[PDB]
RNA sequence: GGGGGGAACCUGGGGAACUGAAACAUCUCAGUACCCAGAGGAGAGGAAAGAGAAAUCGACUCCCUGAGUAGCGGCGAGCGA
RNA sequence: UGGUUCGUGGAGCCAUGGGGGAAUCUGGGCGGACCACCGCCUAAGGCUAAGUACUCCGGGUGACCGAUAGCGCACCAGUAC
RNA sequence: GUAGGGAAACCGAGUCCGAACAGGGCGCAGCGGCCGCAAAGUCCGCGGCCGUGGACCCGAAACCGGGC
RNA sequence: GCUGGGGCUAGGAGUGAAAAGCUAACCGAGCCCGGAGAUAGCUGGUUCUCCCCGAAAUGACUUUAGGGUCAGCCUCAGGCG
RNA sequence: GUGGAGCCUGGGAGUGAGGGCGCGAGCGAUAACGUCCGCGUCCGAGCGCGGGAACAACCGAGACCGCCAGCUAAGGCCCCC
RNA sequence: ACCCGGUGAAAUUGAACUGGCCGUGAAGAUGCGGCCUACCCGUGGCAGGACGAAAAGACCCCGUGGAGCUUUACUGCAGCC
RNA sequence: UGAAAUACCACCCUGGCGCGGCUGGGGGCCUAACCCUCGGAUGGGGGGACAGCGCUUGGCGGGCAGUUUGACUGGGGCGGUCGCCUCCUAAAAGGUAACGGAGGCGCCCAAAGGUCCCCUCAGGCGGGACGGAAAUCCGCCGGAGAGCGCAAGGGUAGAAGGGGGCCUGACUGCGAGGCCUGCAAGCCGAGCAGGGGCGAAAGCCGGGCCUAGUGAACCGGUGGUCCCGUGUGGAAGGGCCAU
């Protein structure tokens, strides 16, 4: 992690709860990260969205 | 004087029905976005402290 | 009528530091030591603008207990209803 | 600001140095920010035995000392120095 | 002391995590001939060691208060 | 200039033609009593007899390094065998 | 393999300045009664005893007491002896 | 200073029946080994030794010891704005 | 006639003006609080709502106060060093010191991750326009000397290397049993459940060939939960999960 290797979090898109922390590099990976996770709450695989830590 | 009841451990442990010295696992305070989730949900448990530092906590303990 | 004295005890007005925190400043020591004023054979407190959950109790003081509990605490050392 | 277990804490309560500043029961304070409800209590005047503390003083009693002990002093000692 | 588990609400020989009737953590279960015997536990005594006190005795340089 | 007598200024204070000089024969903060049995991870000292066993001077960590906590190594009691 | 063997639960420690020597290395200079590790030993605690002239750790050997008895160990057997 | 009459201290002191050499030994030996030397006890003198005496080294380091002093160390206070 | 249309009366705006209330800032003057002063004083004179003094705000402040000012170390200082990784020392298990010999880390990758499928290197010689020691092409030899993000070592083509397709297992709930180990940590992990990815399947996937890329507690932030809520309902504030 770095000023340009960032952490953040993933969120449930449905129901809107942060579920996983990562990191990325916003240089390299500007973009919003989207991958599909397991959403305990919403119990099965829910599109996740990057969301600032 | 009577003895008194250390505060800090009252507030950190527990001792269980057998006298065993129960404790939450460190180390998930924070910088945990790296640490995988077995690591995480393993530091979720309670641990049974080791005897010597168990024993010494006990007799911190004296009216549990 | 006062003034001044009295070993401790008592209330009030002021009020440290070593030390402990294995350094140290908040904290501790401690509202202690000590200075001062005043009382008296005691002094203080005392007859709810209380307590605090009981549909309750019933001034104050003092002992046992509640309890090293509840809490307070560089949530440390410790302090403590 | 102090007091309380309460070190600024969600910090009420009691007290009060500064500023502002009411009402007389249809008044007011309180039950831990605040609000409502439901209760408790009557501030801003005073006094009040006893149960409590102490031991200069008198007496009684010691699995207390016995002249390097026991009070600093058993004796002309708070003396000689 | 006779119940534990849980931050807690709370449930209870269980309980906590968990979607789980999964898995796991921490818990639960005398001898002889109804009689005796032993025992949880608890009380008192005694002893070792620990905590708080000056805490095995003697020793500072210093710091603070009030006086001379 | 020196000197008698009579006075005033003191402890973080005085006084000093200045040396941290002097303030009652030791002043980089006087003396007495008190907090007080300050604290001393340092040095010293620790008192009868016999019998059994019998170490360590390493490792980890430590504002730690001649101090500690845990472990190792000694010893006692109970159990196992 | 029955030993002051071992294992388990608990009470009490002390130690956490080691040192010489042999062997294996590093450091040093194929120096130090040097230094730093490893394996072993002994002194430490066997400054008790024999040998080594004397001498903690080299060789011999693990001192419960007594004997004007015997055998040995290392080392010795010309006199000191 | 010395001798006789008179009066008569002191620090220090484990005890002492207290030689030299070459060695040895915690590395500078009266005290150990081997040798050498040496009748017993004083008085006046000298200072090489008794690692002589005095002073729990003042240099040096160590202690999470103290104090005085400094500053654009930290934190606070007086004072001033 | 435009969105709205006309005289006349209101409730109210844009901006601006003059009276006024009430004020905030400046300027001038007054006197009587307050201060100074005057043989004289219920007064005169001077300053004057300032100054002083109370409460509060922020600042300057060794004048003073309380303190802090690390350890290792062939004495101490000066210099160097302090955690983590790799090799050697290390005496063929593990471990093992010195201010012994040599180097590295404090990142990174949205693919540089999962899976299916395919492919195989460096280098040497010979051949080929621009074209060279070395660009790209053809041939023969070539077991690994290349590659594997970065140090080193171990490993490795019967792939861990290279290319492509689909993908997010860089899971959630746990976790038998172990490695290591004073503690606390650190490490490996089959398996069951949930919902997935790739594959025809067997199966693989709880990040990365591996060993560094890190920091306990306390205090606090944010998202969630809806557990506690000081008579009661809320609220304040906290707990819990995540960060
Ligand atoms: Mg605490
Ligand atoms: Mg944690
Ligand atoms: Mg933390
Ligand atoms: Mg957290
Ligand atoms: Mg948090
Ligand atoms: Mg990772
Ligand atoms: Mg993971
Ligand atoms: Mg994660
Ligand atoms: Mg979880
Ligand atoms: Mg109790
Ligand atoms: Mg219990
Ligand atoms: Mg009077
Ligand atoms: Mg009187
Ligand atoms: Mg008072
Ligand atoms: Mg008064
Ligand atoms: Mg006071
Ligand atoms: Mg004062
Ligand atoms: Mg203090
Ligand atoms: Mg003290
Ligand atoms: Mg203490
Ligand atoms: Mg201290
Ligand atoms: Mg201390
Ligand atoms: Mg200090
Ligand atoms: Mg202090
Ligand atoms: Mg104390
Ligand atoms: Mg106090
Ligand atoms: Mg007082
Ligand atoms: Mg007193
Ligand atoms: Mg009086
Ligand atoms: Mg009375
Ligand atoms: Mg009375
Ligand atoms: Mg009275
Ligand atoms: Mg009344
Ligand atoms: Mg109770
Ligand atoms: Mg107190
Ligand atoms: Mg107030
Ligand atoms: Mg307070
Ligand atoms: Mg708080
Ligand atoms: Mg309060
Ligand atoms: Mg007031
Ligand atoms: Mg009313
Ligand atoms: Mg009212
Ligand atoms: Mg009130
Ligand atoms: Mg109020
Ligand atoms: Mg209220
Ligand atoms: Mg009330
Ligand atoms: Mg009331
Ligand atoms: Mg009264
Ligand atoms: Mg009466
Ligand atoms: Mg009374
Ligand atoms: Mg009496
Ligand atoms: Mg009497
Ligand atoms: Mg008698
Ligand atoms: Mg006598
Ligand atoms: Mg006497
Ligand atoms: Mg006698
Ligand atoms: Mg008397
Ligand atoms: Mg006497
Ligand atoms: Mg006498
Ligand atoms: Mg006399
Ligand atoms: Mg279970
Ligand atoms: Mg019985
Ligand atoms: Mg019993
Ligand atoms: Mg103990
Ligand atoms: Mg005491
Ligand atoms: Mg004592
Ligand atoms: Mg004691
Ligand atoms: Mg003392
Ligand atoms: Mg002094
Ligand atoms: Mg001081
Ligand atoms: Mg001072
Ligand atoms: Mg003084
Ligand atoms: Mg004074
Ligand atoms: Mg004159
Ligand atoms: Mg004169
Ligand atoms: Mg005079
Ligand atoms: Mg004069
Ligand atoms: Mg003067
Ligand atoms: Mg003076
Ligand atoms: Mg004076
Ligand atoms: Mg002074
Ligand atoms: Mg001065
Ligand atoms: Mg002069
Ligand atoms: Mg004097
Ligand atoms: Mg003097
Ligand atoms: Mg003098
Ligand atoms: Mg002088
Ligand atoms: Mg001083
Ligand atoms: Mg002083
Ligand atoms: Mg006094
Ligand atoms: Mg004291
Ligand atoms: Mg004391
Ligand atoms: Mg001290
Ligand atoms: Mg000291
Ligand atoms: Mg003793
Ligand atoms: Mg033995
Ligand atoms: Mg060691
Ligand atoms: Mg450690
Ligand atoms: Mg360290
Ligand atoms: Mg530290
Ligand atoms: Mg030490
Ligand atoms: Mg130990
Ligand atoms: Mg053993
Ligand atoms: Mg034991
Ligand atoms: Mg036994
Ligand atoms: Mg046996
Ligand atoms: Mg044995
Ligand atoms: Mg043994
Ligand atoms: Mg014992
Ligand atoms: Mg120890
Ligand atoms: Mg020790
Ligand atoms: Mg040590
Ligand atoms: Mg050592
Ligand atoms: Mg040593
Ligand atoms: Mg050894
Ligand atoms: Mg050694
Ligand atoms: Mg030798
Ligand atoms: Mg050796
Ligand atoms: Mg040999
Ligand atoms: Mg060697
Ligand atoms: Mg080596
Ligand atoms: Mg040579
Ligand atoms: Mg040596
Ligand atoms: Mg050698
Ligand atoms: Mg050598
Ligand atoms: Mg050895
Ligand atoms: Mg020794
Ligand atoms: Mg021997
Ligand atoms: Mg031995
Ligand atoms: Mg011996
Ligand atoms: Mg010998
Ligand atoms: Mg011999
Ligand atoms: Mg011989
Ligand atoms: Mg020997
Ligand atoms: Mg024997
Ligand atoms: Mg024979
Ligand atoms: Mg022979
Ligand atoms: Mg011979
Ligand atoms: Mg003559
Ligand atoms: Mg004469
Ligand atoms: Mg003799
Ligand atoms: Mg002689
Ligand atoms: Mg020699
Ligand atoms: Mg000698
Ligand atoms: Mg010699
Ligand atoms: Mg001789
Ligand atoms: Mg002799
Ligand atoms: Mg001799
Ligand atoms: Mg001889
Ligand atoms: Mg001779
Ligand atoms: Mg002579
Ligand atoms: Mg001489
Ligand atoms: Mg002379
Ligand atoms: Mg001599
Ligand atoms: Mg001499
Ligand atoms: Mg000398
Ligand atoms: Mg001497
Ligand atoms: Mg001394
Ligand atoms: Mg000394
Ligand atoms: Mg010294
Ligand atoms: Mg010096
Ligand atoms: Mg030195
Ligand atoms: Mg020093
Ligand atoms: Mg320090
Ligand atoms: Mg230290
Ligand atoms: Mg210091
Ligand atoms: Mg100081
Ligand atoms: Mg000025
Ligand atoms: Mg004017
Ligand atoms: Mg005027
Ligand atoms: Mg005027
Ligand atoms: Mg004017
Ligand atoms: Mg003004
Ligand atoms: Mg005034
Ligand atoms: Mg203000
Ligand atoms: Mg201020
Ligand atoms: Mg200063
Ligand atoms: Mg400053
Ligand atoms: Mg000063
Ligand atoms: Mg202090
Ligand atoms: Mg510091
Ligand atoms: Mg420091
Ligand atoms: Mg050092
Ligand atoms: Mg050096
Ligand atoms: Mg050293
Ligand atoms: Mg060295
Ligand atoms: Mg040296
Ligand atoms: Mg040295
Ligand atoms: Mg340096
Ligand atoms: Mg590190
Ligand atoms: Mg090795
Ligand atoms: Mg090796
Ligand atoms: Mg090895
Ligand atoms: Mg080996
Ligand atoms: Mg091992
Ligand atoms: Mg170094
Ligand atoms: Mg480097
Ligand atoms: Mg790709
Ligand atoms: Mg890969
Ligand atoms: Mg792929
Ligand atoms: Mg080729
Ligand atoms: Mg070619
Ligand atoms: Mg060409
Ligand atoms: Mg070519
Ligand atoms: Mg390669
Ligand atoms: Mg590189
Ligand atoms: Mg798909
Ligand atoms: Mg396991
Ligand atoms: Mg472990
Ligand atoms: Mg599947
Ligand atoms: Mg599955
Ligand atoms: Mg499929
Ligand atoms: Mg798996
Ligand atoms: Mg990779
Ligand atoms: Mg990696
Ligand atoms: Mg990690
Ligand atoms: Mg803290
Ligand atoms: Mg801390
Ligand atoms: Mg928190
Ligand atoms: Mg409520
Ligand atoms: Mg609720
Ligand atoms: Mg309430
Ligand atoms: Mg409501
Ligand atoms: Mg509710
Ligand atoms: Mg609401
Ligand atoms: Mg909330
Ligand atoms: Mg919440
Ligand atoms: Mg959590
Ligand atoms: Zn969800």
């Amino acid at each position: 992690a770095s000023e340009v290797r960032i952490k953040l979090l993933l969120e449930c898109t449905e129901c809107k709860r942060r579920n996983y922390a990562t990191e990325k590099n916003k240089r390299n990976t500007p973009n919003k990260l989207e991958l599909r996770k397991y959403c305990p709450w919403c119990r099965k695989h829910t599109v996740h969205r990057e969301v600032k830590i | 004087p009577k003895m008194k009841t250390h505060k800090g451990a009252k507030k950190r442990v527990k001792i269980t029905a057998s006298g065993k010295v129960v404790a939450m696992k460190t180390g998930k305070r924070h910088l945990n976005w790296q640490k995988s989730g077995k690591e995480i949900r393993q530091k979720g448990r309670k641990f049974v402290l080791a005897k010597p530092e168990a024993e010494r906590i006990k007799l911190l303990l004296p009216y549990e």
